[PDB]
């Protein structure tokens, strides 16, 4: 004899239906908009006669049950746990079941895997017809229930400024099953006060949102202050249910669709250099069937001191032709989609969550893929013995110095750009010949894709 | 200039020197065309590319009219013209076809500004209507031999169709025992004539138009759709066995097609709700098929 | 009038020597039917190299050993020893492909046949091109 | 380094892309609801396999650009100009491009042509597959832009009582082109204060709206006090864009549809003689397939003394 | 691995040793297949269940391209390759077919990563475009004899189609008198060749590919759709009578197909608004049919 | 029905040539139809994404075609 | 035809394994393909079972080659039950999708070899694939 209120609901995400412990189940902090259920299909058989005194009667049959629908919203709350000292988001298994179809392994390098610097999610291993399989456990007041064999259909993230960073999850399950007995003690599995304090120490505010967009075909970075946006991770999962005329049926298995990583970004038109107006004019002047943009949406902002942040990186993105949104202040919309280099390659994009992002950390996350792996920032090329010039028929094996000293990729390539008076090899052994009386240049760039420039103008002469 | 709208038209059938303007016309469709003799005389001398085409005949036209039932029962003249014998307001299907050639009549399709298309040597070749839960309408099909464009015409000011008859649910009986669970009673009557092409060498360099035709056969048919209903286990009245001879009548408040003796074939479909379908034709020695036309109050 | 097929992709087997032999045949279409006579490979030498990329400055993975088997029959063999196969296997891309984890991309290769002599013109000719793949083996 | 506000937009209507003068371009006084833009089409190519370890990847291609959409609302503001002393509406070339497909000639007798008494627009010469061709020039603050080769699709007029007489224009253009340099000095071409005073002297109030309806088959004039209404001039213009798989395409030409002049008029039922009730009862008693009515909607009212009216 | 997208493709036609890359391609469709000889040798000894199927021939491919008109008029080469004689920018339909065999050419369908499909021994068998209220486009239809997969190919960097021509309303004239109320002018040109199968016993245990073909006929045709419009009562210019010989031209701002003498057959449809339909073919002794290709400014 | 996929330039495994005899099996977790020797004919369609279509019949001397029915756990 | 070197071996737990390869040389010049068997002279086969293809992978086991009936071409590859147990020890705990008894144990390939039959070491790989252990119940 009791009424059940929605405010007392508690959600646990599990990968096992028995043997529930702290590594298989954790509570998911949900909000008011939580919803779940399961709909049923039916049919009416009616006789349609034409004569006088016709039969006017119907009949209903239950024929099938639809896939269970569930949805809830959670705050993006990166933090570091005391047990492992690795940055982790509380709803990490949700990210894993969204990202890959293999067993969860935070020590690995695919799907949801963490580190001593940041928590990372990449979609390099999502080529599966059935992604990682969860079981949502619902606790309303006293009664228990759960959805059997769920799959993460999508994860909506709305960049709504003057609001907190939040993600909305949606999915489907085979069947919603009400449980009379307690599966596991929610007091122990549920998050305790210490980790709650640690989490609430780190919040992501959508207002402090910087965006980094670069045209890979022209090497043009734009300065676009955002007004509002959203990006989605969608699986297009469809649940199959068998058709049996004699008995009602529930869905039996599913099949993932096409993985889509789209987005939409609204901003005001700026007349300044490399502003929104320049991007819009370039996009509507080129009129190209395909675009290669690098988009790095950085929720929570970038700062020298440690700040929480959630970052979406699209290496090779596709940007639609923008349109002007006539409001009281003129604006625009930059709708993009992260496409892979090859269809069966994955790597459409990745995400990095942490409560400790210095600007260098997010920079090397963007250019190297991991916040811990350092990346080169600047280069000044060095000759063989501090030499400033060269004469005809003389070698010059030039070297390189890089910063920082702990960058993972310390190598560079070699090229000649301005002038035709010398040639360089893979190692850097520049070679010249006679009849070389012009000023020639030499260049070097790193192999990690940082975008670092090494230049030197050597004054090659005809000799004494 | 003057465009020609179908909605702004008037169809008048000219028979016996009187114009039967068939109002209450839901929709009609017609076409005109010519026959060509196109041969390509490719020779070893000249493998030509240009054909030798001459227009020498008018392809017979196929005009279809959809006419609502009316209180003045002008539409029964289509049965009258198609060959049925008349007694009062009831049309009989004769045991034998009366004449070799059908009853020929001309038809006009009037339009504004003295525009007209004149179909000649027409005969009614098909009449079928479905008694159903929608308003009944009989689609007549006539075939013409010669079409022409004329300036003045015949317009049926007086002979016209009255108000459309109100809907009334159909019911099919055996003697006086109703047949339960009716769905759609469709009746079909035909005069399957054939054109006698007599294009000869005296018509060379001239356009030929069909003029004479002969009746291959007349028939009355009906397809009845029911729901498979049984009242008893091993019922005798309602089953799937064929019925060599049984009196049938597809009755309405304004029309009643009577088969004094009928040959019924049944067909069961295992659809969402089981449906049986009849195929009613009159027997060999059956009395003439009746078609009564009741205007109002029977 | 038909097309050539200069682009050929080679697949080597790890821990196993790779041997490819090419036959050059003279052809002609005339009143009499297609007459084919083997091309006499005298002063004809081959030379092939493999790099991990097309772009300038690419690391040279290895180089092919060239030999002429039969000049009269116009047969030349282009191959590499097992040690070179291991060298290329070490330098191959680590990215695997599902449905066949064996094959990995090793780089691009070219073959030039040349005839160098005092009376001979300094003429080279890129007979083929394409990419080199590796079928990883476990034995040895 | 500046933000652009919608309130500083100024719209000029032109028939020429060069040699802009006061007879080819004039400013059009627009309102808050002004809007313009151009949308683009795309496509996603996705592989749909069935086996285990399926490929889950998509790809987007820009394939075509849609026709540019523009719309704005203007007040019906008849007046007489000092230069020609003939009554003219400031957005007269819009009316011309709506009415006829020939070159503008106010001295003529078809399309938009004026007089010493009134400005008139008739649709006696709109039998053209491509009506008079305009170029909308948009000036937001400092930056310029324009829509190339526009056509007046329709003109919505809403008879909303207790409101001012207003007309809403809509149309399509081949392509929206942003201009970096000033095409013409907006100070000179834009309307000056004298003509602004002359215009604001004349306003059309939708409240003072008399309607004159007469059944031509019976010679019966009705007295119907209106409650609210609207009439439209529609061209049903459709813009054609070519389909090329290798390159994105913009519309190349258009074709006018069927010219429709419809309307809708709401009024209360009156029991008086020749009222709304009589018209309704006559119309539902006759039940005729075709009607011949004479309708003369007079915005601004009729008076013995001089008053503005449309 | 490498998937093959239709949108990421390039179609190059190889003729006379030069590559004609046909850009401005709206859509193309093609298929490849093989012919089998599958017999089941059921005997009284063994009533077997396993057939004896051997692949011995390549079924000819049917490639269809839809190409937009362009300012450089590369698309007129399809008329040139199909057999029309050329003078300036106008293509004539010759009185007689010039040669027994059609003009053969090869075609490539390029894709990324050196992937290609090589159609050989192709000939243009159909070209038809509809001048209407939508942007004109000519659908060409070629038939191949042998298809193959090749690594390197021919890519038409220079010879390419320019910008698509802007739309312009069609208009059909008689001499210089316009024909009112045009709806859709559709033109059709064909080279109805036939493959000469010469599969013999020397091709046993081998895959056979068609190589040679002969031209059965060439023709130029056009179907014109109008609205039935009459300006006078009993008009002589506009009616339904056939016209043995009349000069016709279906003109546009960029193309004009001319019939010096035409054989017109008319067909009236009593639709919502009456429509007449013409069937225009050149006469026996008519001068060659003209097809002019105006890029810009005529 | 497959998608036209090639892994190499001038590939030998995946192409359009007919295969007189090749062992094929269309396998599932609960059923597996086996052709000990199959006659495969290929057909390429230049659709939105290129698709190849096979036509698999057993050869003349092929062993009997298998159809396994696995209820659960094979 | 083409190439079919890739075939997967399913070895049984607690049972010794032995495979019998009838080497053959079919030629389809004549319509009834020639059934000539290759003659096994100066031939040795070598095969190791190694988990994963990455370099430095531990050698799970090694095949034991047997050459018998050289005239008619047949040959045998086998390994003792102790080798089977060593293979089954290191097999992964994840089971195959189609059969819940098999577990991936590693990769393999056998390499034929001619040792100076004509002063040439003409060694090429015969077959390849994955080795699957099938869990037994008897022991």
């Amino acid at each position: 004899m009791s009424l059940q209120l929605l405010r007392n609901t508690r959600i646990f995400v599990s990968t096992v239906k028995t043997g529930h412990n702290k590594t298989n189940t954790q509570e998911i902090l949900v909000q008011d908009d939580i919803s779940w259920g399961q709909d049923s299909n039916s049919t009416d058989i009616t006789v349609n006669e034409a004569g006088p005194r016709p039969t006017r009667g119907s009949k209903r049959f239950n024929d099938s049950l639809n896939a269970a629908e569930w949805s809830f919203s959670t705050y993006i709350l990166p933090y570091k746990d005391k047990n492992t000292s690795k940055q982790i988001v509380p709803d990490y298994m949700l990210w894993h079941a969204l990202s890959s179809g293999r067993a969860i392994n935070l020590e690995g390098t695919t799907g949801a895997h963490n580190n001593a610097t940041n928590f990372m999610v990449n979609f390099k291993d999502n080529s599966y017809h059935e992604l990682a399989m969860l079981h949502i456990y619902i606790l309303t007041d006293k009664t228990w229930s759960y959805i059997d064999s769920c799959q993460i259909n999508q994860a909506e993230v709305n960049v709504d400024i003057e609001d907190i960073g939040r993600v909305t999850w949606s999915g489907n399950g085979n069947q919603l099953i009400p449980l009379d007995e307690q599966p596991f003690d929610p007091d122990q599995i549920g998050i305790d006060d210490e980790t709650y304090m640690t989490i609430q120490g780190s919040y992501i505010k959508n207002k402090l949102t910087i965006l980094k967009i670069k045209d890979m075909d022209t090497n043009k970075s734009y300065d676009i202050p955002i007004t509002g946006g959203t990006f989605t991770i969608n699986n297009n999962i469809t649940y199959l249910t068998p058709n049996v005329m004699s008995r009602v049926t529930i869905p039996i298995g599913s099949f993932t669709g096409a993985f889509e990583l789209t987005g939409s970004l609204t901003a005001y038109l700026n007349d300044k250099s490399l502003g929104s107006m320049e991007l819009y004019k370039d996009l509507i002047k080129t009129l190209k069937v395909v675009n290669r943009f690098e988009i790095a949406l950085v929720l929570g902002g970038e700062y020298d001191d440690e700040r929480p942040a959630a970052i979406l990186v699209a290496k090779q993105a596709h940007v639609n032709i923008p349109t002007i949104e006539t409001d009281d202040v003129l604006g625009t919309s930059v709708e993009f989609k992260a496409i892979p280099s090859d269809l069966d390659a994955g790597d459409e994009g990745y995400l990095g969550f942490s409560s400790k992002y210095t600007r260098t950390t997010i920079n090397n996350l963007i250019v190297n893929g991991d916040g811990a792996t350092d990346a080169v920032t600047a280069i000044t090329v060095k000759s063989a013995g501090n030499v400033t010039t060269l004469n005809r028929s003389a070698t010059l094996q030039m070297s390189v110095e890089v910063t920082p000293s702990s960058a993972r990729n310390k190598e560079v390539t070699w090229a000649i750009t301005a002038g035709d008076a010398a040639t360089i090899n893979a190692t850097g052994l520049l070679r010249a010949d006679a009849s070389k009386t012009g000023a020639v240049t030499v260049e070097a760039t790193a192999k990690d894709g940082s975008g670092v420039k090494g230049t030197k103008v050597i004054t090659v002469t005809a000799g004494g | 200039m003057f465009y020609s709208l179908m909605r702004e038209s008037k169809i008048v059938i000219e028979y016996d020197g009187r114009g039967y303007h068939f109002d209450a016309l839901s929709n009609y469709d017609a076409s005109t065309s010519f026959q060509e003799f196109k041969t390509l005389r490719r020779t070893i001398h000249n493998r030509t590319n240009y054909a030798d085409s001459i227009i020498n005949a008018q392809d017979p036209s196929s005009i279809s009219l959809a006419i609502n039932f009316s209180t003045t029962l002008i539409e029964s003249n289509f049965f009258d013209w198609m060959g049925f014998t008349r007694e009062g307001n009831s049309l009989f299907l004769p045991r034998n076809t009366p004449n070799i050639e059908p009853i020929m009549f001309n038809m006009y399709i009037i339009n504004h500004n003295n525009s007209c298309i004149y179909f000649e040597n027409c005969y009614v070749s098909t009449v079928d209507f479905s008694l159903d839960k929608s308003i009944p309408i009989l689609n007549v099909g006539i075939e013409s031999g010669k079409f022409s464009e004329v300036s003045t015409f015949r317009d049926g000011y007086t002979i016209t169709q009255g108000e459309v008859l109100p809907y009334s649910a159909p019911a099919v009986y055996t003697n006086s025992s109703p047949l339960p669970a009716l769905i759609s009673a469709s009746m079909s009557f035909q005069q399957q004539c054939s054109w006698r092409e007599d294009r000869n060498i005296f018509d060379i360099n001239k356009i030929y138009t069909n003029k004479r035709a002969y009746v291959n056969e007349m028939n009355a048919s009906a397809t009845l759709a029911f729901y498979y209903v049984k009242r008893l286990v091993g019922d005798k009245f309602l089953n799937l066995d064929p019925e060599t001879r049984t009196p049938l009548i597809i009755k309405n408040k304004y029309v009643s097609i009577t088969f004094p003796l009928a040959r019924i074939s049944k067909r069961l479909n295992f659809s969402d709700l089981y449906q049986v379908e009849y195929d009613v034709i009159p027997t060999a020695d059956s009395d003439p098929v009746e078609i009564n036309f009741f205007g109002e109050r029977k | 009038m038909s097309t050539e097929n200069r682009v050929i992709d080679l697949v080597v087997d790890e821990n196993v020597p790779y041997g490819l032999l090419m036959q050059f045949m003279d052809v002609d279409d005339s009143v009499y039917p297609s007459t084919s006579k083997p091309v006499d490979l005298t002063d004809f030498s081959l030379r092939g190299s493999i790099k991990s990329s097309l772009e300038d400055g690419a690391e040279t993975v290895a180089s092919f050993t060239t030999a002429i088997v039969d000049a009269a029959q116009g047969v030349a063999s282009i191959s590499l020893p097992v040690s070179a196969v291991t060298t290329i296997a070490s330098k191959a891309s680590k990215e695997r492909d599902r449905y066949n984890p064996r094959q990995r991309l090793a780089g691009y290769y070219d073959v030039i046949i040349t005839r160098t002599a005092v009376g001979s013109a300094a003429s080279s000719f890129r007979i083929m091109e394409g990419k080199v793949y590796i079928s990883d083996g476990v034995t040895q």
